[PDB]
């Protein structure tokens, strides 16, 4: 019974939802293409008026 | 993991990409900025405003 | 004896704490520096542009 609690809590990392992914990298990778996609909008804005 | 990893590589492989056609802006800009006449005109502004100082 | 015998396919719990320590740090510990490298070249091209 321990052994089946510390699997869920390890596994659910205090989300109801499944966490397989690691969450902060999860997030890492969001925002990095968060951050991507304004420097795109940037890049091409430029590339618009070239 | 894998799925990380592969994500991962992805955004390195995909950065560069971008990095490199705002690096061909740049220098098709500086190319297109100066042609053959201009760049000896500058060196002769050069000359002149050396000339004048 | 099924008890001592039906145990589940790989180690067992008590291990896999550490096991999965040791898989989630080196899959962290390959990604985000990784990350981070890749944020500090797109802000420098973000100031470039």
């Amino acid at each position: 019974n321990k052994d089946v609690d510390m699997l869920c809590d390890t596994l659910y990392q205090g989300g109801n939802q499944l966490l397989l992914s690691d969450q902060e990298l999860t997030e890492q990778f969001h925002k990095v293409e968060s951050q991507l996609n304004k420097l795109n909008h940037l890049l091409t804005d430029i590339l618009a008026d070239v | 993991s894998e799925l990380d990893r592969i994500n991962a590589q992805y955004l390195e492989v995909k950065c560069g990409a971008m990095i490199l056609k705002l690096r061909m802006e740049e220098l098709k800009i500086l190319s297109d900025t100066y042609t053959v006449e201009k760049v000896e005109v500058h060196r002769l502004i050069r000359d002149r405003l050396e000339g004048a100082i | 004896l099924h008890m001592k015998t039906s145990l589940p396919p790989g180690l067992p719990t008590q291990e896999l704490l550490q096991i999965q320590a040791s898989q989630e740090k080196q899959q962290k510990e390959n990604l985000g520096q990784a990350l981070k490298r890749l944020e500090k070249l797109l802000k420098q091209a973000l100031e470039r542009i």
